[PDB]
């Protein structure tokens, strides 16, 4: 059966677990030593020193949903594409 | 998104950690528990092997 | 006016207490055969704080001294500053509860609480205005972490409007010479969060560290030890017997450490420890104090601050310095580490001065830190408990001297809220 | 800066009109003014997006006269 | 105001800066137990610049000791100008790193790199406004090359704004103590371009050259070699120090210095020089300090500078002079030896005065010359190192701790890029 870890999911946590029961896969409410095959974070990824399976949690994201990143990152693509990019 | 009255969408904040709690509220149950749902469907580690295997077959 | 009154519990307890009541009449000028020789008008002004006047000119402490062994009231007896107590205070039992906690708080603490609390109500009602108790006690033995919870349990509830501090020792997991020791703790832990005002954790392995690597001292004993825990407990109530131009009571302290009731868990230090060849290379300044008071080298406890986040901070100064001095010091720790600080708390730090230093020094500070980072201490005793509850290990004792299985897993689950609380403000 | 030279140095950008010194001015440039534009003073070193703003420069030296998606 | 944090790393580091200290203190008027017994007041108006004031008058200099081995740090406490430093200032290990790079860079002076970072935060932030960090330390061993470049490249990390000069010992062709030197010194020019702002080259070949002709001393030890880089150490930073009419520090320096980033590596020279059977012949004059300082011998670098061209000089002149013979002088230099300087900048000559000279000394002058010829100085060791490379040698003794291979080529890749840098300003 396929292992998650739901210790860092927080608001995401019930949805998380009806869901994991929808599945009929088994859960790690507390976590535990060994590697786990789908780690459930809440916010960071750097919340758990994880070295395989699999993390809900792109590294980084915290910062680039960040208003400033994206805006600027918009404004490069429109420099790239004004006509594509006049959504923002 | 804001959908502007001519259709036009409008992309305002962009969330790396929206609020998946679903309380309970029945749109929210209904919206988020399968959207999770659907996210671990779509990368349940043995779907691979599986394909593999049945490919193999 | 404004007087405490002072317990002492176990070997650990009775230690401490003694080097502390040493430091204290050196501080007052008590001669050790309970005279005042003395050179200043303000060593006499608030000495009914912790002393009573008998007659023709002597002074005698309230140290209500208590054990289940009689060993310790000998040491303490025939020793340094020995006679200055009143001999009356000495509560002494017949053994020491081995090393049970059960045999303390139920059996053998309850043959001699009631001897406690008759000299405890004798002298509390000899006082003014009586501002409240302190204890010290350790939490690893049977007598200290069992008498300081039975006997806070029922002076609690005698005195619900009073001041309780305990300067308790947590064991350790490296420095080790107990093995049912972890059990005690966990016991203890779930009475000393409703029960007392206050409570600062002195793990002995951040004393350890502290004598090895600050003080560069080859071979420490006990009695160097206790000379830290004595010089917090001098500066916790400096400003309740000497004046200040920024006054810190006891209850001024509480009302800007404890956001929510049950977080009253602190870290002690004291600011100007060196070495004694070290001095001569130093400048005694307030910003070199403020700077040895907030590393994680010089705090009394064995948990990194580093991992968690303050919520809150004192700093009783003691020194002629200038305020603007201390504000500006203040103001640069808060900007320049701001991640190590809780963001709901502007101004974290609660400031005090004192104008009298210490014999000696010029200048000194004790800094009382409230932060999320205590949480591991209590999770580095549970783990261990829990090693030795699964498999029931040495719990025939226990469960011989009249508990039963459920207290345990009780303590358990109040120890387990307690971290799951103090983590849900990081 | 190291990296930047080697980049410059692999994919033949410099020529008689460009040499180092005007690479590296263009360098310190950039970095200045993307290190004084992040809140931090710091940010040692050239993040990705004066990154960006370097190749779109080069990419304005070359092939004039045309379109920027050309380009 | 302008305060400057001192490091010693290695056996040649740690020795020199011994010799510097004392030659600072006699001029300042420090004695050995840290009082001030001084003559003139303006010697203590910028002590801040090198000693922080602790209680009693007494003054502690702003140094840090580090080293791999504890022995040697005994020999610096138990010497004269000893029992000055700070106690906790004397960081140090177990094991000297031998001769190898990558023990020091990578494996057993990682574990220290923290706690001479933490004291370098404790000592600069003490400081009212920092101006830079200087640095002695000798390429070619172990503990010297790897600790010093990854403390170099730990601290521009941190302070990518202060000026870090490196006054460093390069190996020699003749006199040579080592047979894996040559790696060392390759695998650390590389870190050097990139995380400091100056660099004075100092051979033992020029310094013994200096002590056997123009001293011409019997038995030239280390202590004198040691004297002379201590000598132009104290001379570079006097504009900070005491007042004169043409005050230059070390950032005016560097601007006058440096045309090209990766082009600061100069080379030294202190021009009032000697022997004791000869200071009542010669008149101590600036024409005759003039000629010394631009002496091909004088010169405590083994690259002649016949053989390029200078890019430019700076000259820091000590004492009482006439601005007038300054500049005249060292206009006339460029008129003669005019084949010598680059034609694409005019006035090639950067001219500072201080108004206190020397003790002991009526005029002084230290000579900091950035010229092409300093390649020699690079492309010697990279033949060395070529000929360990190909017939590949002591390698497993430098793989053995986490260095691969390919470490070493991009190391004298970017050297001969360095040397092709140097080259081509020349033609
Ligand atoms: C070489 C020299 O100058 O010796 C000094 C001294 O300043 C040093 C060595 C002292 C000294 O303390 C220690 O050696 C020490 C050893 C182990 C654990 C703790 C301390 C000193 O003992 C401590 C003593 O301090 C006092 O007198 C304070 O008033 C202190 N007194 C006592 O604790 C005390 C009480 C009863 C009987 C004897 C001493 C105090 C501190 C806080 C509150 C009340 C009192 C002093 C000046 C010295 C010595 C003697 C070496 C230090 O004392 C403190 C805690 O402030 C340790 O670091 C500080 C500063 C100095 O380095
Ligand atoms: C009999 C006599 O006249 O002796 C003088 C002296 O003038 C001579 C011999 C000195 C002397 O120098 C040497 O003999 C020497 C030998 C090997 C390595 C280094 C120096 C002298 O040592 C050097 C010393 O110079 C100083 O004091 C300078 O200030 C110098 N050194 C020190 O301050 C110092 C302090 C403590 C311990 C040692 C030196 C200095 C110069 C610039 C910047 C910083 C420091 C002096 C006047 C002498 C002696 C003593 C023989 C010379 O000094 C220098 C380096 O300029 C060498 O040629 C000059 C001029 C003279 O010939
Ligand atoms: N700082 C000090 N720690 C002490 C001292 N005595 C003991 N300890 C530490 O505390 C623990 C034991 O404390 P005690 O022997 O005082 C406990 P107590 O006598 O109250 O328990 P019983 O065994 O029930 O009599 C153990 O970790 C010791 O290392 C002391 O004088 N000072
Ligand atoms: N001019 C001087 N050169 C020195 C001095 N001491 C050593 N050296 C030279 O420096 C070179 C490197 O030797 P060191 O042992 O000082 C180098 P390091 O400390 O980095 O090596 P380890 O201690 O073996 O790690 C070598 O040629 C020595 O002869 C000195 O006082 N002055
Ligand atoms: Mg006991
Ligand atoms: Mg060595």
């Amino acid at each position: 059966p396929v292992t998650v870890d739901s210790s860092k999911a927080r608001t995401s946590l019930d949805a998380l677990k009806i869901s994991i029961r929808q599945l009929k896969w088994k859960e790690f409410p507390f976590g535990r030593r060994l590697p786990c095959d789908i780690y459930w974070h809440g916010v960071s990824f750097h919340d758990n020193d994880i070295f395989s399976g699999q993390v809900n949690k792109f590294p980084g994201m915290t910062e680039m949903v960040r208003k400033i990143t994206l805006s600027r990152a918009v404004r490069t693509m429109q420099n790239l594409f004004p006509e594509e990019y006049n959504f923002y | 998104i804001l959908l502007m009255k001519n259709l036009k969408p409008i992309l305002l904040g962009v969330n790396a950690n929206p609020s998946m709690r679903i309380e309970p509220s029945l749109v929210d149950e209904e919206v988020k528990v399968a959207v999770i749902r659907d996210t671990l469907r779509l990368m349940d580690p043995l779907k691979k092997k599986r394909e593999n295997q049945s490919q193999q077959l | 006016m404004r007087e405490i009154v002072h317990i002492q519990a176990g070997q650990c307890g009775n230690q401490i207490g003694a080097k502390f009541w040493e430091v204290i009449s050196d501080e007052h000028g008590i001669d050790p055969t309970g005279t005042y020789h003395g050179d200043s008008d303000l060593q006499l002004d608030r000495i009914s704080v912790y002393y009573n006047e008998a007659t023709g000119g002597k002074y005698v402490p309230r140290a209500i001294l208590v054990d289940l062994e009689p060993g310790t009231m000998d040491s303490v007896r025939s020793g340094p500053f020995g006679q200055i107590f009143r001999p009356d205070n000495f509560v002494f039992g017949q053994s020491g509860a081995g090393n049970n906690w059960a045999k303390g708080h139920y059996t053998e603490g309850a043959e001699l609480v009631d001897s406690v609390l008759d000299v405890v109500r004798k002298e509390a009602e000899s006082c003014d205005c009586l501002q409240g108790f302190q204890l010290t006690h350790s939490l690893g033995g049977g007598t200290g972490s069992g008498m300081g919870t039975l006997l806070i349990s029922k002076i609690r509830e005698e005195y619900p409007d009073r001041i309780m501090n305990t300067f308790s020792v947590v064991p350790s997991p490296k420095v080790s010479d107990t093995v049912v020791e972890p059990y005690n703790a966990t016991l203890s832990v779930h009475q000393l969060v409703e029960n007392t005002d206050e409570t600062y954790c002195i793990d002995n392995e951040a004393l350890y560290d502290i004598c090895f690597r600050t003080l560069k001292l080859t071979t420490p004993t006990y009695g160097d030890l206790n000379h830290l825990v004595s010089a917090t407990m001098s500066g916790v109530t400096t400003c309740l017997r000497f004046p200040g131009q920024l006054n810190a009571d006891l209850r001024k302290l509480a009302v800007n450490m404890v956001p929510f009731p049950r977080l009253h868990f602190f870290m002690p230090g004291f600011a100007p420890l060196t070495s004694r060849g070290s001095q001569q290379y130093r400048a005694l300044t307030v910003p070199e104090l403020t700077q040895q008071v907030f590393d994680a080298k010089n705090m009394m406890a064995a948990c990194d601050p580093r991992h968690g986040r303050y919520l809150t901070v004192a700093a009783v100064f003691r020194g002629r310095m200038s305020m603007k001095e201390v504000d500006e010091q203040m103001l640069n720790v808060q900007n320049k580490n701001s991640s190590y600080f809780v963001e709901w708390i502007p101004n974290n730090v609660k400031t005090a001065v004192c104008d009298i230093p210490p014999r000696g020094l010029k200048m000194a500070v004790t800094f009382i830190g409230n932060s999320t980072a205590i949480q591991e201490l209590f999770k580095r005793i549970s783990e261990q408990f829990t090693a030795m509850f699964r498999r029931k290990a040495f719990l025939h004792w226990y469960t011989g001297e009249g508990m039963d299985e459920m207290e345990f897993t009780e303590a358990e689950s109040n120890m387990n809220d307690l971290v799951s609380e103090y983590q849900q403000y990081q | 800066p190291t990296g930047f030279r080697t980049f410059i140095r692999s994919c033949k950008l410099s020529s008689s009109s460009l040499s180092m010194a005007a690479v590296d001015i263009l360098y310190i440039d950039i970095t200045r003014r993307w290190n004084s534009m992040t809140l931090d003073q710091r940010d040692s070193g050239m993040c990705l997006q004066a990154f960006v703003e370097a190749f779109f420069f080069l990419a304005q030296r070359k092939f004039k006269m045309l379109p920027l998606h050309e380009q």
